[PDB]
């Protein structure tokens, strides 16, 4: 009790003596080779690269709007963005699906990782398929927002079970 | 945000699309009976979760004599010079050392954080 | 007036008023006649008659008798036996049975034909010595020397077979109240419980469980809607969900059912988390096809469709719940009672309200001697009827006559309780595998502080070799309860413990005349009220039912009180509790809760003036003494749950001046807080000065010395 | 005309009825009715802001309750009959629910 | 007004005999049921129980109206009786008994399901769900 | 004051609400020997 988390004495002792397959609190003592081994910051980023980011430790909310065409937007602001985008709008081939995704994200989390939605968006896209539709703010605005469309081959499975179904699966499952 | 219910079953009114007008209608699935939705949402998750508890204490706390008391503080709708603070005492302790505090005025119940 | 600096000397002389009346075994010789006086009047006269049968007869039992202990000689010629013979000619301390029996003979044959036989033998019963029912009752000491017994013996323990035996009081978790927990190892996120008991008449005690499960359950859309709240009954194999159990007892329509369960619909947060809990429920929609549902999985799939209707109906109007009621009307206090319990499970994961604690010692109640031997008198009533039937239709049939002085078999309740107390086993004979061992035991003979450190010992039935900490540890709820050094040592730390010196347990009490009290004092029912007035009210329970709801609570509050402190309407030993934050009220009558007297200190002043103790020192010629200081509301008992709503000044003299404070609204005061030891450990001079340990061994260590 | 035939005259009507609680013993005192079943009198006293309604005990039924109105509202409340004809009739509406409390 | 200086005295009997039974009739408010909607109705116990204890079945209309279940509160004169209390031209008031209380809910005619049917349904259903998986 | 911090010493003897603390400290350690000596019977001897 008195001294991270290691075991010691007798049960650490008692898995030692078989070869418990789950010890209690395993560890891995990382060293470093070049420039990393002396600066702070450059060791900082290779702990932020190793440690495990899930989705959800940089996400705000996630809010499913009904927008059936993307000139409506009832939200209240972000028409300039996906007015910037209307100056060439892509991928209206099949359909236009109505039902909407969107994600606030941190920035506090965000910057600590050193992590923009470029790559995200990469992620989310690149790596599940061409389902989705990934649009996102310039990094000028405070909030980040990226909205997510399903894609619209399907519609040429409701999709509101589906795209709740999406909704917290991208929660759980991204391993950025 | 909310929740409806049917107006001749009274049973939950579940959302739905119809092809022709491009408005969502709230339908049932015991009857058939339909409207419109006027907010044009259906589903919002918050994970920040940082709702504020001055929503959600009670005005009545005041009369605890397990709390502590102050004089410094003064209420500010009444100008009574005594208050009863305490901590979040719930969930999201993680940086949570707030102190709310409550008007003990009878019939006052003004609440405010620091 | 007032009592300054005097204090010293003033603490102790109502200390010795407490012990000049109520002495040191008074827990055990309270439980005892409550037992023969009232519970077993009870349970001959809460039994079903045995109506049997061409003609047909009836049976069916008045009142209860006994006469003082006696021993039947070798020729057959009756003599009162002294505790003291028993112990020498090897006897044993018990006292017969009698019973009223009336027999109508029901053929319609023109006549009703009654008939009764009074002062019917039964059985004998054990005696706990100095009792209201034992030889020595209010004898004087010259007679008590007379019989060759010692004036200081403190009573107690049975005498069997020579022995003398001495009953263990059993902890057990509390009853008829809402837990939640949560198990981080199975499928369930959350978790909540419910024991219920029917005032003392039911051999088991129902539970039910109403879960909620797991988030992470790797599936396709169970992702998306989320944790299904289900509900485990009891008689059934299989889970269920809880808007099907809802729909069973009415209340098809989900306007209704999500109105016993979310009480403001201002809650968005809430509400979303009870949307994918009726999206299951959703194509069963209607009673009957619902009692099917659960009817199919009980201790007997129906081959038929009206009997699993049947047995559905009565599972859940017998088992589920029946404390709140079993009669088959009002159901609608089964839904309120089902959805204050759903409600309740939904607060502990919003993480609005803390999960309650296991060890915490407001949860637990003591099974004395009485408690414990009326649990073991129902299981041999009930088998010295099953077999009048067998030994009356046996001889109904050939139609000759019936004759009741030969149908009951005498050694039954005389041999049943003799055996399991003398031996421990709390069980039956056939049954020294399926009972709880460790009860009854020897008493401790070696020297006079050993002796009275057994008759006042706890015991925790948890096992005596699990390595778990948490059911050993010390609690901060034991302060002043349970004495906090003396424990023995080896594989038994901290399982078994000694109560303290001032401690007193309760005895148990009807609640009948507070409900009375309440309904005339602005309290709505439950029925006559609508649940949208239900958000600004403090809901009203009383010993776990959910009784009705009121507005303006803080002044039925210290009305309740003023009435306990002069002894009206309640009596001294009932707790009443009320949490301003969760907004509710509730109220505990029965046997086994933990209590201790305080000192009630009204605006910053002790309510103990000096005229108190200037006739307190005069109880010799003056017939003033403890129980008319109680009565006139100066001390109080104050309970373990109570004592979380109270703030406490140690000493008057030093923590009642105002200055700058510490606080200002102190409630109460203790006496000496020198109570807080147990016997063994008050013989210790000094013993706050040694190291800890030291004293937790000379408590074990002055229960062997010679004297 | 029919058995199961239900009158909806009083409803229909508007009829309003009045709803009052009373005590066992009273009502035991009330089942040896004084004369044809009368049992006494009410008083009603209204003011321009409190009313109070009593009743008083025929003096042959002795050999004050006060009323309290309860609220009907949140439930509508209506009284139908069965004739010892087995004929089934709707007399009214309940207007008013009240309980008789001793002074 | 009349409500507030409003005052009066008047005579109560209580009949010891009555020529119909006195009952309750309870509706919920919520549902603000028009009575005036109503041009005719029919009354008559319950038929799932194949008499006093029957549950009422109330069809509004005869042919083509509505439809009620009542069903009996557990008591009506455990403690308390409860009374009805008339208006008679002389002024002087009369006070029924009260024989029983019937609960009154609305029903709902449209929608046909079955058990089997459902659970298989609800299979089909569960294993839609586990298909098409990643 | 209010969670364990016994500031006298055992000349100056313990107030009340700290003697209680210093049982709860003192019957942790007791419960451990006991735990101990049990897990010390059987490693020990099962390696042997
Ligand atoms: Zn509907
Ligand atoms: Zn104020």
């Amino acid at each position: 009790f008195h001294y991270k988390n290691v075991t010691l004495g007798v049960p650490r002792l008692k898995e030692l003596i078989n070869i418990s397959k789950k010890p209690k609190t395993p560890s891995l003592t990382v060293f470093l080779l070049g420039q990393s081994a002396r600066d702070a910051e450059r060791a900082k980023d290779i702990l932020c690269r190793l440690e495990h980011t899930t989705l959800r430790k940089v996400t705000a909310n996630t809010a499913i709007y009904y927008d059936p065409n993307p000139q409506s937007t009832v939200v209240a602001e972000d028409q300039e963005w996906v007015n910037v985008y209307y100056e060439m709008p892509d991928f209206d081939v099949a359909r236009i699906s109505p039902w909407l995704l969107r994600v606030e994200l941190d920035r506090k989390h965000m910057t600590d990782r050193k992590l923009t939605m470029e790559q995200i968006a990469e992620k989310i896209n690149a790596g599940f398929g061409d389902d989705l539709n990934c649009i996102f703010n310039d990094d000028n605005a405070e909030k980040l927002v990226l909205r997510i469309r399903i894609m619209n081959s399907d519609e040429n499975m409701d999709d509101d079970v589906f795209l709740r179904c999406i909704e917290s699966n991208m929660l759980t499952d991204m391993t950025l | 945000v909310g929740i409806r219910f049917c107006q001749e079953c009274n049973n939950m009114l579940y959302p739905k699309e119809d092809k022709e007008n491009r408005i969502l209608l709230y339908a049932c699935r015991n009857c058939d009976y339909q409207q419109e939705a006027d907010n044009s949402c259906i589903y919002v998750n918050k994970i920040t979760h940082e709702v504020d508890e001055l929503t959600q204490i009670i005005a009545d706390v005041s009369q605890d004599p397990t709390l502590p008391r102050t004089e410094d503080h003064p209420c500010q709708k009444c100008g009574h010079k005594e208050a009863v603070f305490f901590q979040s005492h719930s969930a999201r302790a993680e940086d949570a050392m707030r102190l709310y505090y409550v008007c003990t005025a009878p019939h006052c119940g003004h609440r405010w954080t620091e | 007036e007032i009592t300054p600096d005097l204090w010293q000397e003033a603490c102790w002389i109502v200390i010795s008023s407490y012990f000049d009346e109520k002495g040191l075994v008074r827990q055990q010789l309270d439980s005892f006649d409550e037992f023969i006086q009232m519970s077993v009047q009870r349970i001959v006269e809460d039994a079903p008659p045995i109506d049997l049968q061409p003609p047909r007869y009836l049976l069916k039992f008045e009142q209860i008798y006994l006469s003082k202990p006696t021993h039947w000689e070798r020729d057959g010629a009756p003599s009162p036996m002294m505790p003291n013979e028993a112990r020498l000619r090897n006897l044993t301390y018990s006292a017969p049975l009698y019973v009223d029996i009336t027999k109508t003979v029901i053929k319609e044959g023109e006549e009703q034909l009654q008939t009764q036989h009074q002062k019917t033998f039964i059985g004998k019963i054990p005696i706990m010595l100095r009792s209201t029912y034992c030889l020595l009752n209010g004898l004087t000491d010259r007679d008590l020397c007379e019989l060759n017994e010692c004036p200081l013996d403190p009573g107690g323990y049975f005498i069997i077979n020579g022995s003398e035996k001495v009953l263990i009081a059993q902890e057990k978790m509390a009853t008829n109240t809402v837990y939640v927990f949560a198990k981080k190892d199975s499928k369930y996120a959350y978790t909540g419980e419910c024991r219920s008991c029917l005032e003392n008449s039911s051999r088991p005690t129902s539970t039910i469980w109403v879960s909620m499960l797991a988030r992470g359950g790797q599936g396709a859309k169970k992702s998306a809607i989320g944790q299904r709240i289900v509900a485990t009954l009891p008689y059934i194999k299989q889970e269920v969900p809880i808007i099907i159990v809802f729909r069973a007892l009415g209340f098809v329509s989900d306007r209704d059912i999500l109105e016993h369960i979310i009480y403001d619909f201002e809650d968005p947060e809430m509400m979303e988390m009870v949307k994918p809990s009726l999206d299951e429920a959703f194509v069963i929609q209607e009673q009957n096809v619902a009692l099917n549902f659960i009817g199919s999985r009980g201790a007997k799939p129906g081959v038929t469709k009206e009997k699993r209707i049947k047995y559905a109906k009565e599972v859940l109007q017998k088992e589920m719940l029946p404390h709140v009621g079993v009669s088959d009307f009002c159901e609608t206090k089964k839904a309120y009672f089902l959805g204050y319990m759903v409600h309740r499970l939904l607060l502990a994961a919003l993480g609005r309200r803390e999960l309650d604690d296991r060890d915490h010692y407001g949860n637990k109640r003591l099974d004395l001697a009485g408690p414990l031997l009326a649990f073991l008198f129902r299981g041999m009533f009930k088998n010295l009827l099953k077999e009048v039937r067998i030994y009356a239709q046996k001889f109904i049939d050939r139609g000759k006559d019936f004759n009741l002085e030969l149908a009951i078999k005498t050694r039954i309740i005389s041999d049943g309780l003799k055996y399991s107390l003398a031996t421990g086993n709390w069980g039956d004979q056939k049954k020294a595998h399926q009972a709880r061992a460790g009860v009854s035991q020897v008493l401790n003979r070696l020297t006079f502080a050993s002796t009275l450190s057994h008759l006042r010992r706890l015991n925790s039935p948890i096992g005596r070799d699990g390595k778990l900490a948490k059911p050993r540890q010390l609690h901060n709820t034991l302060w002043g309860m349970v004495c906090p050094a003396e424990t023995p040592e080896g594989h038994a730390v901290g399982l078994v413990k000694n109560l303290a010196l001032m401690a007193y347990i309760s005895v148990g009490s009807q609640p009948s005349p507070i409900l009375e009290f309440l309904e005339e004092w602005s309290m709505e029912n439950l029925e006559e009220i609508s649940p949208a007035a239900i958000a600004d009210a403090t809901k009203i329970f009383v010993n776990g039912c959910w009784v009705g709801i009121h507005k303006d609570p803080e002044q039925l509050m210290n009305t309740l009180r003023k009435l306990r402190r002069q002894m009206d309407i309640i009596v001294s030993e009932v707790s009443m509790i009320r949490d301003i934050r969760e907004r509710e009220i509730r109220i505990y009558t029965d046997a086994g809760r933990i209590c201790r007297p305080l000192l009630i200190v009204e605006k910053q002043k002790l309510l103990l003036k000096k005229r108190h103790i200037d006739q307190l020192k005069e109880r010799e010629y003056n017939n003033y003494s403890w129980q008319d200081l109680v009565a006139s509301g100066v001390v109080e008992y104050i309970d373990t749950l109570e004592e979380e709503t109270v703030m406490l000044a140690m000493t008057p003299d030093d923590l009642q001046e105002k200055e700058v404070a510490y606080c200002s609204t102190y409630t109460h005061c203790e006496i000496h807080p020198s109570m807080i030891l147990g016997v063994c450990a008050s013989i210790i001079p000094f013993p706050d000065h040694n190291q800890s340990p030291r004293n937790t061994y000379q408590s074990a260590m002055g229960k062997q010395a010679m004297g | 005309a029919e058995r199961g035939e239900l009158d909806l005259t009083g409803a229909k009507q508007n009829t309003g009825v009045w709803l009052v609680k009373v005590p066992k013993y009273l009502s035991q005192q009330w089942a040896k009715a004084s004369g044809r079943g009368e049992v006494g009198k009410l008083r009603i006293a209204k003011t321009q802001g409190r009313t109070e309604v009593s009743f008083t005990l025929n003096e042959d039924l002795a050999n004050e309750h006060p009323f309290v109105l309860q609220s009907v509202g949140g439930q509508t409340l209506t009284v139908f009959t069965e004739s010892s004809s087995d004929k089934l009739s709707l007399e009214g509406i309940v207007v008013q629910r009240a309980e008789c409390r001793p002074a | 007004g009349p409500s507030s200086q409003n005052v009066t005295e008047y005579v109560v009997r209580v009949p010891k005999n009555t020529t119909k039974k006195y009952n309750i009739m309870a509706f919920n408010a919520a549902d603000k049921v028009n009575f005036a909607t109503w041009n005719q109705a029919r009354l008559e116990r319950d038929l799932s129980n194949k008499p006093e204890d029957q549950p009422w079945l109330l069809r509004v209309n005869g042919k083509s109206g509505r439809k009620f279940k009542g069903i009996k509160k557990g008591g009506v004169t455990e403690n308390t009786s409860y009374y009805i209390f008339t208006q008679c031209p002389d002024g002087a008031f009369e006070a029924f008994p009260v024989h029983n209380w019937y609960n009154f809910t609305p029903l709902a005619r449209h929608r046909t399901l079955t058990a089997e049917e459902a659970e298989e349904e609800w299979e089909r259903r569960n294993k839609v769900l586990n298909h098409f998986s990643i | 004051e209010s969670r364990g911090f016994v500031e006298n010493s055992y000349l100056a003897g313990l107030t009340p609400t700290e003697f209680f603390f210093h049982a709860m400290g003192g019957r942790e350690g007791l419960i451990d020997t006991a735990v101990k000596t049990a897990e010390t019977g059987y490693i020990q001897r099962r390696l042997i």
